[PDB]
């Protein structure tokens, strides 16, 4: 019974790496999208805001 | 005092007749108005006037994960 279930709740501790893996590099490119966003909105200030 | 109401408008009107910025700078006006508009590009930064933002970002590697099982 246990040599069973030490199989059976393995690869369900398989398939947990493979969520979370998906998600954090779909979010770790996310996180550099609007950052370089961010960096061309501050720098289309400072060029106004030495003017002002 | 509507005699000094008519003498400091009409002092006025003889400032509005300007050339090239101050009548009486000279050395001073000239000195002034460089020294401080360094100032407001010193601690400030080097900016251009038109320039747009040029760079190039690089995201984190996605390194793989070695795993014999079962």
């Amino acid at each position: 019974i246990d040599l069973e279930k030490s199989q059976q709740a393995l690869v369900q501790k398989r398939h947990y790496l493979f969520d979370v893996q998906r998600n954090n590099i779909a979010m770790a490119l996310e996180v550099t999208y609007r950052e370089r966003l961010h960096r061309v909105y501050k720098e289309i200030k400072n060029r106004l805001d030495y003017h002002i | 005092v509507q005699k000094l109401f008519v003498d400091k408008i009409r002092e006025y009107r003889t400032k509005r007749q300007t050339s090239g910025g101050p009548v009486d700078a000279g050395p001073e006006y000239q000195q002034d108005l460089d020294r401080e508009l360094f100032k407001l590009k010193q601690m400030y930064g080097k900016a251009d006037m038109n320039t747009f933002p040029n760079f190039t970002f690089e995201d984190p590697k996605f390194e793989a994960v070695e795993k014999p099982q079962s």
